């Protein structure tokens, strides 16, 4: 009795692991595998570019970070000044379209 | 659970969609496709198949 | 579930050729334009008669 | 005794079974396949190049 569940186990996993393979080999042609290894190639080129794009940009960063929070206050008061500039230089350009 | 898993990427195959920004002929993969269902469809309707 | 999806396949040349589509995406333009066109071709046909 | 006989025929599919695997693993690896050109692999790939243009951006 111990042997005959012993064989009965071992054939049904048996079964499994080959119909598992089977289908792999379904999925898996020649063709596809040479599809399958530019879109790899294509994915792990942006991946490395992007890496690359992250790096220098958090470099620039930490410069800029170093110059403490006054800084950072007078950044933000140069942004806000160049803003209303741009607002104001739109306004002038439209009305000038008016005339014949 | 592994083999259903293996046996769904094999009815799914997702790694065409992990590209969307290729084009070929002016169009995507997935425009490709869609042009495809919807030719598939009008010759379906047109054949009068009952599927 | 494997034998109802092996029938599938066997029975519905359309859909064993729509899996193939992204292989001739990448591999070959002009085939891709060309099944895809011959599909819209016999659907359009239809109005010299 | 009728396990006995149903015994020796599990034994018998069981080494049926072992030669098929064989020859699947055999045809796969004829194909050049390797772990990272999975559907499952590319995918992956894919879902970390995505994760990153959203940290790049």
């Amino acid at each position: 009795n111990a042997e005959y569940l012993e064989a009965k186990s071992n054939a049904l996993f048996l079964k499994l692991r080959m119909e598992e393979l089977q289908v792999l080999t379904d999925c898996y042609t020649p063709e596809k595998v040479l599809v399958h290894r530019q879109i790899r190639d294509t994915l792990e080129a942006g991946v490395k570019k992007e890496k690359q794009e992250l790096s220098t940009s958090r470099q620039i960063l930490s410069s800029y970070e170093f110059l403490g929070p006054e800084f950072e206050g007078l950044v933000q008061e140069y942004t806000r000044l160049k803003d209303k500039i741009k607002d104001n230089r739109w306004m002038l350009q439209e009305l000038s379209k008016s005339l014949p | 659970k592994e083999v259903q898993a293996t046996v769904m990427d094999w009815w799914e195959q997702p790694v065409q969609l992990c590209l969307p920004s290729e084009e070929r002929g002016g169009l995507t993969l997935r425009q490709w496709r869609e042009r495809w269902t919807v030719a598939v469809t009008a010759l379906q309707r047109a054949t009068g198949s009952r599927s | 579930d494997l034998q109802l999806k092996r029938k599938m396949l066997e029975s519905n040349k359309l859909q064993q050729i729509e899996k193939q589509l992204y292989v001739y995406f990448f591999q070959n333009e002009e085939q891709l334009k060309s099944i895809v066109g011959k599909l819209e071709a016999q659907t359009g046909g239809g109005s010299s008669a | 005794e009728i396990r006995s006989q149903n015994m020796k025929k599990l034994k018998d599919k069981s080494e049926e079974y072992k030669y098929k695997i064989h020859a699947a693993k055999d045809q796969l690896s004829s194909a050049g396949m390797e772990e990272p050109l999975t559907h499952r692999s590319l995918v992956s790939l894919s879902e970390t190049l995505t994760e990153l243009k959203a940290q790049s951006m």
